[PDB]
RNA sequence: CGCGGGGUGGAGCAGCCCGGUAGCUCGUCGGGCUCAUAACCCGAAGGUCGUCGGUUCAAAUCCGGCCCCCGCAACCA
RNA sequence: UGAGCCUUGAUGUGUAGGAUAGGUGGGAGGCUUUGAAGUGUGGACGCCAGUCUGCAUGGAGCCGACCUUGAAAUACCACC
């Protein structure tokens, strides 16, 4: 059923754990196999869902990496899907810029919200396998 | 198509076409053609918008479109200001011919109303 | 005060979850069938759903605010 | 035997459109004799439609950035 390819990703992430920024990085730059140069894609869950009106969230982040203006906006199931930049950017820079986006995420965070804000922090990319962050 | 009157006439066969233009009844169709010489047996090659410049001076010469509507309204304005039996059936929507009121007068009272 | 439920045609009740533009029951009014009445049958009208916002291509439906009613629990200036 | 929950596949049918357009993002490359649409064929969602699926055939082509369309390829990666 799946193909070599897609062996050899679920062979290199072993995503049924949890990683740390600096490891979860070097997966991601060791994950970057295409012809085409691929964008980080953000895979972040938040445990408040914009189920309840009141806590929706519209956000906007200027990264000095740059991509350097960015907007967001949670959809339905509560999950945050955006992309930091490139993903031939160093992991560090990278790293500083998710940083700036989770600090911004804290501000947009509402009182009603319930429960855990960030449930699961996770990244990917085009092809990539998700690896959690810690 | 277009003709001399506001609306425009369609294509297809001369007289069915003016019939259609407010106004100009098939008879009176009929009557223009006569004095045009247009007629439907002609060759029907060489047909222009060009060749209705005729019919734009001889239809001007009898009210229609927009002068016919004028001269409907200031014939039934006046039976409003006159107050006579005529006007007032205009008024209430009823029969102004002297027709039965007490049935068949559909068309002129409109759709059935509740008691 | 906390939690749960309800308000939709004159009335009553669905539809709600799982958004797809709203029905039924009974009544009303008109016709039919019958010697007549009921039953029955046909047609018609009636609210866009307690209200107000948000969301969305779109809300009775989903999430809040408010009003009223109810159930249980809570209440040592 | 119920609930939480891990994993695997399966499963979404308002509609102009080709069709069985659930929400989002990266996103023109995924795929490929080691078998492309499709066939036989066994079932599934079954709304009886699009797909998937034991094996074989086909011998390489598929999704199209064309249209339609709040909304696009639903090609490619995750969750609900």
């Amino acid at each position: 059923k799946l193909t070599k390819r897609m062996r050899v990703i679920r062979e290199k992430v072993d995503a049924t754990k949890q990683y740390d920024i600096n490891e979860a990085i070097a997966l991601l730059k060791e994950l970057a196999t295409a012809k085409f140069v691929e964008s980080v894609d953000v895979a972040v869950n938040l445990g408040i869902d914009a189920r309840k009106s009141d806590q929706n969230v519209r956000g906007a982040t200027v990264l000095p990496h740059g991509t350097g203006q960015v907007r967001y906006r949670n959809d339905k199931n509560g999950i945050i899907h955006t992309t930091i930049g490139k993903v031939d950017f160093d992991a560090d820079k990278l790293k500083e810029n998710l940083e700036a986006l989770l600090v911004a995420l804290k501000k947009a965070k509402p009182t009603q919200a319930k429960g855990v804000y960030i449930k699961k922090v996770s990244i990917s990319t085009t092809m990539g396998a998700g690896v959690a962050v810690d | 198509a277009r003709i001399a009157g506001i609306n425009i006439p369609d294509h297809k066969h001369a007289v069915i076409a003016l019939t259609s233009i407010y106004g100009v009844g098939k008879t009176r169709s009929k009557a223009i053609l006569a004095a045009a010489g247009i007629a439907e047996d002609v060759k029907i090659s060489e047909l222009s918008e060009g060749q209705i410049d005729t019919l734009r001076d001889e239809v001007a010469k009898f009210v229609v479109e927009g002068d016919l509507r004028r001269e409907i309204s200031m014939s039934i304005k006046r039976l409003m200001d006159l107050g006579c039996y005529r006007g007032l059936r205009h008024r209430r929507g009823l029969p102004v011919r002297g027709q039965r009121t007490k049935t068949n007068a559909r068309t002129r009272k409109g759709p059935r109303k509740p008691i």
